[PDB]
């Protein structure tokens, strides 16, 4: 199950 | 669309009571939540965040929010509060993946009345150091404080003071007029003040 | 929260042309500018994703916005009304919907300067009926007759602030209630041990910083040109 | 035996105002069992694999709004590097993303990874302590630095520590 990315770069 | 309802702007309760602060939202999609603090003369900080999985979330102080898909709602919530919890609380949604899907709520105003374990109330007479003020202090949270049925005569809100040093709090409200004749004794007339409200001299 | 706005306070007149700065050095992705206001909580005027993108938000009639760096978001106000009398906040933001707040910008846009009155203050000595029931002290400090609704209150005691034991209302009182250009009244105490009051050698002062008119505003009438001051009273202790 | 969950994130920026590729490639054991690409008609996370097909509706719904929030999160990355290394906005440029988990044969994990490439070129990358970043450059430096005062680090290890080693676990209880 894929994971949310949260801080931009 | 996307909107964040709080029901109601003004909360106050009792210190050492519960606090549930209650947020809804309208998102059609999956969102992030968040709850936002705002101590007097501050600016908004982020208190609780909700990302995915439990949906029981935790913060500093005992601050709990609980996220329900069933309702869309993410209600605050702490076992116990205190004075220093007095402040503006703002519920938020926001879009996954982007900062420019954000809505924050109408915001709740929680005042937090301290409890004064030595109640002394009592109404006294300042003199001017450079004219006359009233002072009404030590009375219990309870007590509220009413405006004058006179144009001429100035009555402040409630507001507490703490010395900080002497772990001691206390509630007063402040009375004055420019008008002759103006007396403490009656100052306060149309509030509803304790039977045992000291007046000296 | 490394956000910082400029200027803190600011007063101007209809038709002024008035410019906020907010820096942040983090670099953040994005950044808001919002107001605050009475009843309407927090508003979305304008934001931005990164230099030179600029995204109206909800209420930006009144209001230009410029991303001229990743640090730099400004919020101009073209000709300022008195609607815009308000509490500003600028925002940064790394993470989706996650945001760090700037201190706030205090502005109000006078309509007519002729309604312009600094305050009067005055402290009160406590009294020696609280002296010997409580054996404490509270001094109380009234700032009167000013507008606009623009001042800060600070006590003093031997020539440093304090914040313990210390009041401020909230709110200002209307000292002419019925009327839009009525005037301010501004009560503050400092309670303070009995022993520390009656100490002859201690110096407290209310001080009351008041934002009005600036140096650039031509004033006509006879009274005192109603600039920004700071208007303070005091009292040495009492034995 | 030893076994691995990878997802492979592209975004590519089109030409003229083209919104930008989305694509999302998961693997087991470097094997392709779900795809989602912006490009389709009807954008959603799909089984490459029979044996994905016993995930319910409620499941295949959730990891599709992941996806549209990553497209969205990239879009904001993309449109950030260009500030990073001063480049026009009419261009075609790539940042990928390579994350997930390698467990040993004992069912504990090898190794866990959250690492970036802009235009071929490697960016940042969580160290193996999944404590630390690697900054390969300038640009680099400036999102790490982020990353840290953010503490990201800890979010992306609590994934690869449990969800990632769980799901795929779950993923190989299939066949």
């Amino acid at each position: 199950s894929p994971l949310d990315s949260l801080w931009w770069i | 669309a996307q909107s964040v309802t709080q029901p109601d702007a003004r909360v106050t309760v009792s210190e050492g009571a519960s606090l549930q602060l209650r947020c809804k939202y309208s998102y059609s999609a999956t969102p992030y939540l968040f709850w936002y603090v705002q101590y007097p003369r501050q600016g908004l900080q982020m208190l609780l965040k909700y990302y995915s999985g439990d949906p029981v979330v935790q913060g500093v102080n005992g601050f709990e929010a609980e996220f329900s898909k069933s309702d869309s709602s993410f209600h605050l919530r702490k076992a116990s509060v205190h004075w220093s919890d007095s402040a503006v609380y703002f519920c938020a949604v926001s879009a996954k993946g982007t900062g420019s899907k954000l809505s924050f709520g109408k915001g709740a105003k929680l005042t937090v009345s301290p409890n004064i374990q030595n109640p002394d109330p009592a109404v006294y007479q300042l003199r001017d150091s450079k004219k006359s003020v009233c002072l009404f202090t030590d009375f219990d949270s309870q007590t509220n404080v009413s405006q004058s049925k006179d144009s001429d005569v100035y009555i402040t809100d409630k507001c507490v003071l703490d010395m900080r040093s002497m772990d001691f709090k206390s509630n007063s409200a402040v009375a004055w007029s420019n008008k002759s004749d103006f007396a403490c004794a009656n100052a306060f007339n149309n509030s509803i003040i304790p039977e045992d409200t000291f007046f000296p001299s | 929260a490394a956000v910082t706005q400029s200027p803190r306070n600011k007063v101007t007149v209809t038709g002024g042309n008035v410019t906020l700065s907010c820096r942040q050095t983090n670099s953040h992705n994005y950044m808001y500018w919002y107001r605050q206001d009475t009843g309407h909580g927090l508003r979305l005027i304008h934001y931005s994703y990164g230099a030179g993108n600029l995204q109206i938000g909800d209420v930006p009639d009144g209001y230009k916005a410029t991303r001229t760096t990743q640090e730099d978001f400004f919020l101009l106000l073209e000709l300022a009304s008195p609607s815009q009398t308000s509490l500003y906040f600028c925002a940064s933001s790394d993470a989706p919907g996650q945001l760090y707040f700037g201190e706030g910008s205090k502005l109000t846009v006078l309509e007519d300067l002729k309604n312009v009155f600094p305050p009067e203050v005055a402290v009160f000595e406590p009294s020696e009926a609280e002296i010997s029931h409580t054996q404490k002290a509270t001094l109380v400090c009234l700032a009167t007759g000013f507008y606009p609704d623009h001042v800060e209150l600070s006590w003093w005691v031997n020539g440093k602030e304090v914040h313990s034991g210390v009041c401020t209302d909230p709110q200002p009182l209307k000292e002419q209630p019925a009327l839009n250009d009525s005037r301010y009244a501004l009560s503050s105490r400092l309670r303070v041990s009995a022993t520390f009051w009656q100490n002859p050698r201690n110096h407290f002062r209310c001080q009351v910083q008041f934002y009005g008119l600036s140096e650039n505003d031509e004033w006509t009438q006879d009274r005192a040109k109603p600039v920004t001051q700071i208007v303070s009273a005091e009292a040495w202790g009492r034995a | 035996g030893p076994h691995s969950m990878r997802y492979y994130e592209t975004a590519t920026s089109r030409r003229g105002l083209g919104e930008p590729r989305y694509t999302s490639v998961g693997y087991v054991d470097d094997k392709e069992f779900v795809r989602f690409d912006s490009d389709a008609e009807n954008p959603r996370y799909e089984p490459q694999v029979p044996w994905m097909e016993q995930e319910g509706p409620e499941y295949w719904e959730r990891i599709t709004q992941v996806a549209k929030g990553q497209e969205q999160w990239f879009r904001v990355n993309l449109r950030t590097l260009l500030g990073y290394y001063n480049q026009s906005a009419g261009g075609t440029h790539t940042l990928q993303r390579m994350y997930g988990c390698d467990v040993g044969s004992d069912g504990r994990l090898l190794r866990g990874y959250e690492q970036f490439a802009y235009d071929g070129c490697d960016y940042i990358a969580l160290n193996e302590d999944l404590r630390t970043w690697t900054a390969a450059d300038m640009a680099a430096q400036i999102t790490r630095r982020k990353w840290e005062q953010a503490g990201a680090a800890e979010y992306y290890r609590a994934y690869l520590e449990g969800e990632c080693v769980e799901w795929l676990h779950r993923y190989l209880k299939n066949g």
